C-alpha cells in the first residue's frame, strides 16, 4: 500500500530533533522511513543533493497537495529581511510558507520552531522567532523539549494516520497525553520535596541517597511535560533528575535558556 | 569554463552551499559557504559562567556531549579546578560512546549513497554475495538469507513508487564502481548500522539522562551521585546495565565497518590520490585519567608540511605554544573585524553584503595557526598517533591494509593517506581505539569505587572582581574543539568558540590562502556537470557540520 | 528384570518422581508422583472472592497469568457478570504472549537435551551445518560464522573444566542419533530462542504491570485506563511501544521453532510409535471477543476412543455437559476422602502414609469426564481443532509433514499423532497460530478505542446472605484448566483448581485404571536401566508442572 | 579462567524466582551461566537428572566446600517431621541443612523464602517457615518480593563476586540499594495524593488520568522495595501502579496475602 508523506524543513536548527528518531524504538527510524510514512524531504538522510533535491521538493508539493504532513525544527529569523538562513539563494521563511499553503498538518517539533528556544534568548542576534509566528493563518501543532522524546512527535503523526485527526490539545497546542501537565505534579522526589528532604550540592548526603532537587534549581514546578513518566530512550529509570542533575526548564517558554540552572522555580 | 552551485549539500549536518568553476571537466577553483547563523557566543554573553554549558551545548545536536564538555573545561581552566578523577571517568564513557555512534552514522547514513548504487543492488545474487565475504568477515549477519530478505525490502519500496529520501539519486553514474553483490552488502550493513548506534546511545543516556543533550555536567565534575548501596542513584546495578550496551558495541565495528572501510577503498584505489587538502595537521590529547586534568590515553601534536618524523608532541590542555598559536580572521566572511584575532580578543559583529567571488561569501570565520592553514578532525588524529609511535593505531591501520591487500594484491603507504580515501580510514581507525577506551575507563570506574572513592565534584567559587580567562580542548569526533572564555566582575564579558568545521570549511583567509574544503576540491574530474557526484565524495569525507563551523 | 526410580526428574516445574519396573528391557509398569504440597485451596478459603484471583496466580509460576485469569473468569460466572470487550482484548493479548514464551522455553530449555549431544557439537563442520538448511529455512541467523561463534562457547565451557548444569549428562547414550552438524544446529537454537521469548515476556509487561505474576486483573475487568489523550495511562504511544514487540515473534517461531520440530521427527521417527497416554480427549474454546463472555477464536470440544469424526463440540464456557462430567479421586492419593467428588463439592484432607505400590503414593488427585481417563493439553487441543475442520490448523499441521516428508521421503497420518512426537508437534503448531492471535487482537483493541469506547470495568456487586457456585474455564499452555468457587455469605466457602497437569500425572483412579503419564510409558524400551533417558523423553513431551498438578 | 560455584535448591516453591531470570538483562541468563557464575545445581535447566544430578550435587559440595553461594525459593515446611516436600525420598529440610554447612553466602530469593509468603498465609496448612528460621546459626541475606526484579538478585550476587563481600544491609538483612525506602516515600503519585487527587473505582476518570491509587487499597505507604524507580522488564515505565492497579504489598511480611486488595494501608 502508499504510505502518508512527508516534508521536512530545517531552519535555525542544531539537528538535534532529527537526531532524536535515532534513539526511537516503536517505530525505529527504518521503520518509520520504509513502513510508517514517506519522508518525501529531509536534507539530513536524501541521497539527492543541490538542484535535484529541489525539484523532487517541488514535485512533492505538487503531487501530494492537501495530504503531507509539514515539519520544521529550528527558529525562523525575521531580522534584516530574512538573509541569516539562505538555501538555494532564498529565505528559510518563504520555503516554509510555500511549503505551508498545501499542508494537511503542521508540526513545529522542538523547543525552538515551539516558541523561539534558545536560538532567541539573551539579545536575540537574529530576530529569530516561532513557526505559529510566521503562519498566523494556520494551526500549529506545537511539541517542545530540547529536544523532545521522538515518540512524543511520533506518536501524534500516529493519531493523524490512524484516527483522522490530531490528539487532544492544550491551550498552546501542545499534546495532552505528553504535556498536560506540570513535571512537579508526577514527579517520584515529591515525597522528600514534602518532608523538606533535599540535596544542597552535587556529591552531598542527600544527594547521594536520591533526595529532591528544588535547591539545586530544579525547574519542574514550572514545567509542562512527560520526563518523570515516559523518561528518555526507552530503557527505564533515565530522565535529568533520575540521574542527579535538575530541571532546566528546557520545555517551556520563559524557564529555559533564561532562568539560571540554580536559580529557584515558583511554586503553585 | 564553466560555473557550478551545489546548494543544498544534503547528507551533512546544517546549511552549505558549494560553488565550482571547472575547466574543461575538472575544477579549477572552489568556494565554500556556511549559508546560517544564530550567533550562540552572543547569545551566551552576561550570564553566570555555570550556565554556559547547557546554553552552548545547543551549538550542534549531532556532535551532542562535545561543546558541553568544552565548555565545562573553559570554565574549569579560567577559575583553576582540578576535577575529581571519578568525574573524569564518567565524562571519558559519554564522550567515547557519543563518538562511536557519531563515526558509525557517518559511514552509513551519511556518506554510504556516494559509492552505493541502490537499484544495482536489485541485481545481485544474494548467494554469490555472502560467498565473497567468507575468510574476509567473521560477522554472524552476512547470510544468503540476511542478504535476500533486505533486496525484498527495496524491491518492496520501489514497486510502490514512493522512493522518498532514496530518489532522483546518481543511479548508473560512470563514477559508480561497485557490483551489484557489493551494493546489496553494504544496504544490509546501513541498516544493521543503526542497531549498533541505538546501543552506544544507550550507554550515553545512563550517565547523561538523556541523549542527545546530555545533562549530568557541572563546572566542578557530574551531578551523578555514585553510592553502590543507595535506591535511586548510580549503584552497582546501573552500572551492571551501562556495561550490558558497552559490550554490544564490539563486534559490528570490528567485524562489519572495519571490513567495509577496507573494500570501499579496494574498488576506488584512485580515491587515494585526491582530496588532499592541506600540509599541516592538529589534535589535543584526550582522556585524562589523573586528579589534575591530565595523563591523557590518546596523544595529541601538530605536523607541519607532512613531516611525521618532526612533528611536535602536544601533552597537555595548558600548552602555551598550542594556545599563543591560534587565531581567526573574517576577511572574506560576513563580521566587520577583519584582522586575525586571538579568541580571548575576539569579535563576532555582523555585516552581511551578499556574495563576492573576491569579497565575503561565508558566515564561517578563517582559522590559522601561527598563520598557516591547518586540517584538524580523524586524518589529523590518525597521522599525529602514527608520529607519536602508537602501537595500538599502527596495528589497527595494518589490519584495513591487510584486507585491502588480500583484495587487491597491493599495499597502502602514508602518502596514500593524505587523500579522500585516507580522512575515511582515519575516522574508521578512531571508531575501532575507542572501543577500548570504553573497556579501560569502564573498569578504572568500577576499581575507583573499591578503593573507597565515591567523591564526583568540588564546588566553585568565582570572584565578584576582577577579569581573568580560561580555554577548553576536545578532541571532538570532527578534530580539535576549544571554547574560550573571559570572566569579569562574576559574569561572562567573551565567549568565542574555534570548531574543527571551522578550521575545515572556513573561507580564504586574511592572505588569500585556501582553507582544506577549498583547496581538497581543486583537480577533482566531474563526468556530468549537472550531477556534480565526485565534488559531493571529497566534501563528505570531512563530515561537514555547518551549525558547528558557524555556530 | 528389576525396578528403578527417577527422582527428581529434572528440566520440569516442581517436585516429580517417576518409578518403573522393567522386564525384558521394556517398561513394564509406571508410578507418577508429586512429592510436594502447599494447600492452595487452603489458604485461599474464606476470604472476599476479589481477592483470590492474586493469591491463587501464585500456584505456579511458569504458568503465570493462567490460575489468575480462571480465578477472576470462576468469580465472574458465580456472580453472572459480562466482561467488557476491552478486558477481553487485553486478557487475550496476555494470554497468547504468555504462551509464546512458555512453548519456546519447554522445547529449548527443558526438552532439547533429551534429543541433543552437546560434546558431539565440538565434532560438527559449521559450513556442512550450514548448508543443510538450504531449502529448508530462510531464518538469517544460521550462518557458518554464527555456528562457529556457538561452538567456540561450548569448545570454552567444556575447556574450563565446569561443565555445571550441563554436566553428567547422556552424551554417546545409544539414543542419541543426531549427526554433529544437527546437534551443533540445536545449540545454536537453543541460544536464540532465549532472545524470542524474552520479547514475548515485554508485550505480557507493558499491559500485566510485570512478569512473572501479572497485576493488572480484577473481578469485572481489568485494571488498565484507556486514554488515548492521557498522561501516565495506556494511550497511544503505549499502543505502539506492546505492537514493537509483538511484531518480533513471528520469525523464530516459524522459521526455527517450527522446522526444528519438523527435524526432530525425521531423525527419530520410531518416537512416532510409542507414548500413547490416552484414547480421550478435551479441550475448551479459548480467547472470547464479544461482550458476552463468548465467540471464541479457538475452538474446543471432547474426543472419545480416539473418533474425530464423532467429538462433541464445545462453544461455551457455561456449557452443562462439560460442568456435570468431572469428579477428582483420592483413592491412590494422599488425602483422606476418596470417592469420586464434583469440584463444587470437592475436600483436600491430607493424610499422608508413606508410599505403597497398590495404596497411596502421590500428592497430585485423579480426574475423571464421566468415568473415563482423559488427555488435556497441545495434543488433545490440536487433535479436537482437526476435528472441527479449522483449516488454520489443517494448513500449519501440513507445513510441518511437508518438511518431514522433504527429509525423509515418508509422510506423517493422523494416526501416528498419538505418539510422543505427536504431543511436541500439537505444541508447535499452538506456538505458530497464536502469533495470528496477537496481530488479531491488537487490532480488534485500537479500532474499538477509534469507535469511542474506552470501558474496562463493571464494578462487582456480591450479596451478603445465598449460596453461588462460579467456575472459570481457560485453555492454558499444558490444557483445560478450571477453578470452582462456591460463594456463601459474601466469602468463599469452598475453592478447588482441577489443573492440566492433575488430568495427565495423577495416579491410579477410584477403579485403579491408569491415567496419561503411567499409561505412555509402558513398551517403552530402556537400554541402561541406570541412565532412563527414553523414560524421561516421554514424560517431558506432556510439559509437566507439579505445583499446578498438586497446588 | 574459574567462575565462582552456585548451589539453587528448590523447596515449596512455585518457579517465578527462576523463571525472573528469563527476563533479566545485565546479566542476560545465558551470559549469567556460562560467563559470571558457574551453576553447579538448578533442577529447572540440567541436563543429568535422578541418581547422576543427586551424584553432581554431592560432588559440588565436596570440591566447593566453603566457596559456593547458596541459593532457596520457596517456604520449607517443618509440620510431621519434613514430608510435605520429599526429593530422593527426603525431606528438603535435610537437603537444605547440609547444603548450608559449606556456603560461603546464603541467599533467600522471594518472599517464601524471605518471609514465609503466600505458602505460609492463612492456617498454613504445612507449617511452612522462612530459610532464616531453618539456620539459625547463619546470616541469611533476603531478598523478598513475589518475585522480585531479577537485578535485586543479580546485583547483590555481583557485590559478592567483585568487592568480596555482601552490600549493606537494612535490620531485616535486605540490601539497601532495593530495599530501603518504602515504595510511598519514592512514588510518582505523591502529588495526586498530596492534593486528594484519588482513584474511586478502575476506569474513573480520575483513574485515566493517572490519580493516586491509595483509596483503591495502595500499600505503597507500608511496603519497602524499589517497584517505583526500577520498575520491571527494563522496557520504561512498567510496574503495578503505574499500570493502574494499586500495590498490594508483595514485598512485606504481614501486608501481602494478609490484607484484602482493596484494604486501607497505614499512612506514617
Ligand atoms: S529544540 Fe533544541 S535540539 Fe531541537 S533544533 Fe532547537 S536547540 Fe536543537
Ligand atoms: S522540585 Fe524537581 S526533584 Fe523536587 S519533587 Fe519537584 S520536580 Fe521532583
Ligand atoms: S516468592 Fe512468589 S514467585 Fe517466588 S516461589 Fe514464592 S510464590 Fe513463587
Ligand atoms: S498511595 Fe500508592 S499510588 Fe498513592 S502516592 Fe502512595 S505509593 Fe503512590
Ligand atoms: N565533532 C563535532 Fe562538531 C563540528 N565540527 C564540534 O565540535
Ligand atoms: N499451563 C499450565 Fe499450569 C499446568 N499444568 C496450569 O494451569
Ligand atoms: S530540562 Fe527538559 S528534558 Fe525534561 S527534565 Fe526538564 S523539561
Ligand atoms: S505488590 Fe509487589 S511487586 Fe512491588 S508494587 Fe507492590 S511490592
Ligand atoms: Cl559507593
Ligand atoms: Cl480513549
Ligand atoms: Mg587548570
Ligand atoms: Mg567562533
Ligand atoms: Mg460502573
Ligand atoms: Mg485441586
Ligand atoms: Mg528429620
Ligand atoms: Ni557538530
Ligand atoms: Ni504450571
Amino acid at each position: 500500500p502508499q504510505r502518508p508523506p512527508v516534508i521536512w524543513i530545517g531552519a535555525q536548527e542544531c539537528t538535534g530533533c532529527t537526531e532524536s528518531l535515532l534513539r526511537a524504538t516503536h517505530p525505529t527510524v527504518e521503520n518509520l522511513v520504509l513502513e510508517t510514512i514517506s519522508l518525501e524531504y529531509h536534507e539530513v538522510l536524501s541521497a539527492a543533493f543541490g538542484h535535484q533535491v529541489e525539484e523532487n521538493k517541488h514535485n512533492a508539493l505538487e503531487k501530494y497537495k492537501g495530504q503531507y504532513v509539514l515539519v520544521v525544527d529550528g527558529s525562523i529569523p525575521l531580522k534584516d529581511n530574512g538573509i541569516y538562513c539562505m538555501v538555494a539563494g532564498e529565505p528559510i521563511v518563504d520555503h516554509i510558507r510555500k511549503a505551508a499553503e498545501g499542508a494537511a498538518a503542521i508540526i513545529a517539533i522542538g523547543s525552538c520552531s515551539a516558541w523561539g528556544g534558545v536560538a532567541a534568548a539573551g539579545v536575540n542576534p537574529t530576530g529569530a522567532v516561532s513557526l505559529q509566528e510566521v503562519l498566523p493563518g494556520k494551526t500549529v501543532i506545537n511539541i517542545p523539549g530540547c529536544p523532545p522524546n521522538p515518540h512524543n512527535f511520533l506518536a501524534t503523526v500516529a493519531h493523524i494516520i490512524t484516527y483522522g485527526k490530531p490528539p487532544k490539545l492544550d491551550d498552546k497546542n501542545r499534546p495532552t497525553f505528553a504535556y498536560g501537565r506540570l513535571i512537579h505534579e508526577h514527579c517520584e522526589r515529591r515525597p522528600h520535596f514534602d518532608a523538606g528532604r533535599f540535596a544542597k550540592e552535587f556529591g552531598d548526603e542527600g544527594h547521594r541517597e536520591g533526595w529532591c532537587l528544588y535547591h539545586l534549581g530544579c525547574k519542574g514546578p514550572e514545567t509542562y511535560g512527560n520526563c518523570s513518566t515516559l523518561q528518555f530512550c526507552d530503557v527505564g529509570g533515565v530522565w535529568p533528575v533520575a540521574i542527579g542533575h535538575p530541571c532546566y526548564g528546557c520545555n517551556e517558554e520563559g524557564i529555559g535558556f533564561h532562568k539560571g540552572i540554580h536559580q529557584l522555580a515558583n511554586v503553585e | 569554463s564553466q560555473r557550478i552551485t551545489i546548494d543544498p549539500v544534503t547528507r551533512i549536518e546544517g546549511h552549505l552551499r558549494i560553488d565550482c568553476e571547472i575547466e574543461n571537466g575538472v575544477v579549477s577553483k572552489a568556494w565554500a559557504s556556511g549559508t546560517m547563523w544564530r550567533g550562540m557566543e552572543e547569545i551566551v554573553k552576561n550570564r553566570d559562567p555555570r550556565d554556559a554549558w547547557m546554553i552552548v551545548q545547543r551549538i550542534c545536536g549531532v556532535c551532542t556531549t562535545t561543546h558541553a564538555l568544552s565548555s565545562v573545561r573553559a570554565a574549569e581552566s579560567a577559575l583553576n579546578i582540578d576535577v575529581p578523577v571519578n568525574a573524569q571517568y564518567i565524562r571519558n564513557i559519554i564522550l567515547a560512546a557519543h563518538t562511536t555512534h557519531d563515526h558509525i552514522v557517518h559511514f552509513y547514513q551519511l556518506s554510504a549513497l556516494d559509492w552505493v548504487d541502490i537499484t544495482s543492488a536489485l541485481q545481485a545474487d544474494p548467494t554469490k554475495a555472502s560467498e565473497m565475504l567468507k575468510g574476509v568477515s567473521t560477522w554472524h549477519l552476512n547470510s544468503p538469507e540476511e542478504f535476500t530478505k533486505v533486496q525484498n525490502k527495496i524491491k518492496d519500496l520501489v514497486a510502490s513508487g514512493q522512493l522518498g529520501i532514496f530518489a532522483n539519486g546518481y543511479w548508473g553514474h560512470p563514477a559508480m564502481k561497485l557490483p551489484p553483490e557489493v551494493n546489496l552488502i553494504a544496504v544490509a550493513h546501513y541498516l544493521q548500522a543503526l542497531e549498533c548506534q541505538r546501543d552506544a546511545n544507550r550507554v550515553v543516556a545512563l550517565l547523561g539522562g538523556k541523549t542527545p543533550h546530555i545533562q549530568n555536567l557541572a563546572v566542578g565534575g557530574v551531578a551523578n551521585p555514585i553510592n553502590l548501596d543507595g535506591l535511586g542513584v548510580l549503584n552497582l546495578e546501573r552500572l551492571m546495565y551501562i556495561k550490558s550496551f558497552i559490550d554490544k558495541l564490539s563486534d559490528f565495528v570490528e567485524q562489519v565497518y572495519k571490513v567495509d572501510t577496507a573494500v570501499i577503498a579496494a574498488f576506488y584505489p584512485e580515491w587515494l590520490t585526491r582530496g588532499k587538502g592541506a600540509v599541516n595537521y592538529l589534535s589535543v590529547p584526550e582522556f585524562p585519567t589523573d586528579s589534575k586534568n591530565g595523563s591523557f590515553l590518546f596523544p595529541g601534536g601538530y605536523i607541519e608540511n607532512a613531516d611525521l618524523s618532526s612533528y611536535r608532541p602536544i601533552t597537555s590542555h595548558s600548552d602555551e605554544y598550542l594556545i599563543k598559536g591560534i587565531q581567526e580572521s573574517a576577511k572574506h566572511s560576513w563580521y566587520k573585524d577583519e584582522a586575525p584575532q586571538a579568541p580571548w580578543e575576539g569579535t563576532t559583529i555582523p555585516a552581511y553584503d551578499g556574495w563576492s567571488d573576491d569579497g565575503k561569501y561565508s558566515w564561517v570565520k578563517s582559522p590559522t595557526f601561527y598563520g598557516k592553514t591547518v586540517e584538524v578532525g580523524p586524518l589529523a588524529n590518525m597521522l599525529v598517533k602514527l608520529a607519536a609511535g602508537r602501537e595500538s593505531t599502527q596495528n589497527k591501520l595494518n589490519e584495513i591494509v591487510a584486507i585491502y591487500q588480500k583484495l587487491t594484491g597491493n599495499t597502502l603507504e602514508v602518502a596514500q593517506l593524505h587523500s579522500t580515501l585516507g580522512r575515511i580510514i582515519g575516522r574508521t581507525v578512531h571508531c575501532c581505539e575507542l572501543q577500548d577506551i570504553l573497556q579501560n575507563q569502564y573498569s578504572a570506574l568500577i576499581t575507583n569505587i573499591g578503593k573507597g572513592d565515591h567523591t564526583t565534584f568540588v564546588k566553585p567559587n568565582i570572584p565578584a572582581t576582577g577579569e581573568f580567562k580560561g580555554v577548553g580542548f576536545l578532541e571532538a569526533p570532527k578534530g580539535m574543539l576549544s571554547h574560550w572564555m573571559v570572566i569579569k566582575d562574576g559574569i561572562i564579558s567573551n565567549y568565542q568558540a574555534v570548531v574543527p568545521s571551522t578550521w575545515n570549511s572556513g573561507p580564504r583567509n586574511f592572505n588569500d590562502d585556501v582553507g582544506p574544503y577549498e583547496q581538497s576540491l581543486v583537480g577533482t574530474p566531474v563526468a556530468d556537470p549537472n550531477k556534480p557526484l565526485e565534488v559531493v565524495r571529497t566534501i563528505h569525507s570531512f563530515d561537514p557540520c555547518m551549525a558547528c563551523a558557524v555556530h
